[PDB]
């Protein structure tokens, strides 16, 4: 599973940043240490549902003009290989598996079992929220749905559960070959007003903190490290300077490829010899 | 701990069930009762030599 | 994308919990177990005919930065004198950050030695080493 | 037409609503008495819709108009011809 | 609690610098090692309540002209992440808490208790000056005020105490997620007269020494390190050069965010099973 | 070009296999053997007249990164308590990535000690040390 | 801003005090405690049935830069010969710089060994190791 850190960063940042800027309480919590003036100015400009001004995020070298009132700029940076396993072997799988999904699913009644439906089939069930099925419940997964004994659990006929599971792709089996890569990605906020840049950097730090609970980087992009540069004038040739403070984010991910195996043994030929 | 203190002789480890629902939790488990010694039947055979 | 078939544990996906309380600013922990395997040597063989388990010894260490509150001494988990004699056993749990499922639990933990370092140029640290009766990896999926 | 379809119930909850103002509850106090109201239908305070919870605590105020809220999410596909 | 080191530096520097320059005794203590000439010239220019000349402090890249007779210039500098905890967990709290406050409060008589009033409610009481309440005194905090038994302490009805306490925000509980950051901030004094720059640097060093007793950096910005650059001509294109000696200040702070928890257990459902 | 007459083994040409299952994210392994050679000294000689083999002791260590699944505890190969007594012997095979031919196999492996390290800034690692009855390099070409 | 819920101790928030006198230019200090835990092994069990405390040993070390005045020898706290026999016990206190509250105190401290280093390129340092009867963390809030 080749990793595109930049796209993941963008997808995590955009909705999360919009949600954070949606409400004032979270912003006030974030900007507790800042002075009244800059805090209130940033809140007036960008914060709130009905904010007239808006921030943006995008990759570097855009052929079009880019808004320099407040923008998050991303560039890919360097990368390095840090650790390897014997034969480049990372893991072995019997059934092809895709991404790990989290889905909410209300309990349902079936003639012998309570069940939960899901969007897609199941390759493996990791966890059901606040449940530890015993032998009596006889937890079974049958494609799309997971099921447990009806009678002794009948109080929970409409349990508002949620599920963490894994997609199923194929029944084939193979080996995972790959290594670990230690990658650096640079993120910088741009603004002709330095105070806006400072507040933007603080918001960036908070959303990076919040991201650590995300499933994907919990499973794929562990060992997050941060590093901040100095406030510098990005450009001097305009009528007014652009000010930005670059930040460097580090991640560790496992670049890997699935090598299928067609060998399947189903018969044995134990015979003696004579001389 | 109870087994280490001989208070219980045996039990199934995997039989436990736990369910949580808002502010409530349900716990279900099984333990085998101790069995005491009740009956003995004896027979004798007399023989020569 | 996130294929769970290759994921590994790290410092950001683990929690150290005691009595339900997550210990704060915990840095590292190491676990050791010794089965005391020994071989059996006959007269007519240099090779060991078989190995046998004899003795189970296990210790776990914890490194922490001394918070001004809820340090191991203030929490009552550790001890500094005869107060130790009234301290009962504890269970130390390593639990998954994502699912809150258990990864490994140590039962009947008892304290062995206590170390604290006061230094000028670095944050204060303290280390504790426990001896436990048994380990367990139950309560899985 | 439809080639394949499946329906699942993502959530099933009970929403509380005022009888006079018509606004739903948003935030509450220690005893869960109302301190804030909202016009939104989804953001409103809600609890799981199962008998066990109901027996485990209507209880806060005499504005006795709860609302059973059920969310249906449906996956489907079509093969529309030319 | 996101940390803005620059604003804290400014807030600590301005009143403290004004107070230090207010009186001559402290300045004479500071400038003991310097020669008579420069010492007395600086005292004549800047020292004293009725000083005609005045120093200033501000951030870098100001669009307006800035006074270059004597000024403290700040710029943000670099930053780095140095240490982490398991799961990024820093601390656990049952009650939301804000800043740590110190308030003076004269004792008051209540029908059963002596009490101290405070400006704001109490989340936690750290210390009461020169007091170690025993069990007999039965120390209790009830929102705004703290109280102890009247009878056996009646000699102290008007005790001129002071209190170190913590604000109370909410009754909710959550987890503190974050890490430690090792940050560098640059401070430089500017003056077209080199001797004034030297004296200004000495004053800066003294106020940095004095700051170490401050509550905030005792609680938030531990491990202060200093580094001084060489006296250099900042600018040569003017009629006369600007001379300044940059100084680098290091700090360690814990960037963190409070993650609330809505799960509260209040009932238990211990039931057996049958087969 | 590739002249096989000078090739050597490396981490990319080796697989570590147990019960047919390739252990994943395995990092290192070391093998030790001691024949316990001792000399025989006569009265009329400082030199050792001859050497003799007396005792065969051998251990193998394995270092691994704890995957969230199929860790040594979950696989049942290791143990954490009295469950060890019901664990039978195993054979650990080092097999060539290219040909799938065997390079060296350890027979009758038994576990000696178990080590796991939880750390904040690094991936979790675990180490196991086994004691084996005999080694073999058979099944070659 | 300063949220006390996450604060930790460092070299700038601690004072080392003896007899009320703050010792000057003190660099580091380490504290050790050993409860001497031992397990109990029955015949019919490899596992330790229980652990028991047996012996309390504790030492504290202090590193200092030898000031020209008020060194440990001049203060009378240390000793250089038979003068030691007339030296009574002392209590070494670690007290908070902010509040002047106590963090940990060692009672009945007695000197174990004394080390001093004279070096050409570095400031003079001396080290002392004490053995104490009991530790205490009382007198808190």
């Amino acid at each position: 599973a080749i990793t595109s850190v930049d796209s993941y960063l963008l997808s995590e940042i955009k909705p999360r940043l919009n949600t954070v800027l949606e409400n004032c309480y979270i912003i006030d919590e974030v900007l507790k240490d800042f002075d009244y003036q800059t805090r209130e100015s940033f809140k007036e400009a960008f914060c709130g549902k009905n904010a007239q001004h808006e921030v943006t995020v995008g990759f570097n070298f855009p052929k079009f003009k880019n808004n320099y009132e407040a923008h998050y700029l991303i560039q890919l940076g360097q990368g390095q290989e840090t650790k390897n396993s014997l034969g480049s072997i990372q893991s072995s799988y019997f059934e092809a598996t895709g991404d790990t999904l989290v889905e909410s699913s209300t309990a349902i009644r079936e003639d012998d079992k309570l069940v939960f439906t899901v969007s897609k089939p199941i390759g493996e069930l990791i966890k059901v929220e606040d449940i530890e099925f015993a032998k009596y419940d006889n937890l079974q997964v049958e494609g799309n749905k997971v099921s447990f004994k009806y009678q002794t659990n009948e109080d929970y006929e409409n349990y508002n559960a949620n599920i963490i599971f894994t997609e199923k792709k194929n029944d084939s089996k193979g080996l995972v070959k790959g290594f670990t890569v230690e990658e650096q990605v640079t993120v910088v906020g741009l603004s002709f007003n330095v105070d806006v840049a400072r507040c933007l950097d603080a918001v960036l730090k908070m959303i990076l903190i919040s991201m650590r609970d995300s499933i994907e980087e919990q499973q794929t992009f562990q060992l997050q490290n941060l590093s901040f540069g100095d406030i510098a004038p990005i450009i001097e040739d305009g009528d007014s300077m652009i000010f930005g403070r670059p930040t460097i984010i580090k991640y560790t991910s496992s670049l890997d490829l699935d090598y299928t195996i067609t060998q399947d043994i189903n018969k044995l030929t134990f015979k003696e010899r004579k001389d | 701990r109870k087994k280490r203190d001989n208070e219980i002789q045996d039990f199934p480890a995997e039989d436990v069930q736990v369910i949580v629902e808002g502010n409530e939790a349900r716990i279900s488990m099984t333990v085998y009762p101790i069995r005491s010694f009740k009956k003995i039947s004896v027979s004798l055979v007399y023989k020569q030599q | 994308a996130s294929e769970a078939k290759q994921t590994v544990h790290t410092g950001n996906t683990v929690l150290l919990m005691i009595k339900g309380k997550p210990v704060g600013r915990a840095q590292s922990a190491s676990g050791q177990r010794e089965y005391g395997t020994t071989g059996v040597y006959e007269i007519g063989s240099i090779m060991p005919q078989e190995h046998v388990y004899l003795r189970y010894e296990g210790t776990i260490t914890v490194e922490r930065l001394r918070m001004k509150k809820e340090n191991f001494a203030d929490l009552g988990y550790a001890s500094l004198g005869e107060e130790i004699l009234k301290k009962d056993i504890i269970d130390i749990l390593v639990v998954d950050n994502l699912t809150k499922q258990v990864i490994i639990s140590y039962h009947g933990c008892s304290a062995n030695n206590y170390n604290e370092t006061w230094q000028t140029n670095e944050i204060v640290t303290e280390e504790i080493e426990f001896s436990y009766l048994t380990a367990s990896d139950k309560a899985r999926t | 037409s439809i080639e394949k379809k499946e329906e699942v119930i993502a959530h099933n909850e009970v929403v509380f609503r005022s009888l006079t103002q018509g606004l739903y509850v948003k935030e509450v106090d220690i005893y869960s008495d109302v301190v804030s109201y909202t016009k939104d239908v989804d953001e409103a305070l809600a609890m799981p819709n199962t008998i066990n919870f109901k027996n485990s605590r209507l209880i806060m105020n005499l504005d006795l108009e709860p609302l059973n809220k059920i969310q249906k999410v449906i996956y489907e596909t079509h093969l529309e011809g030319l």
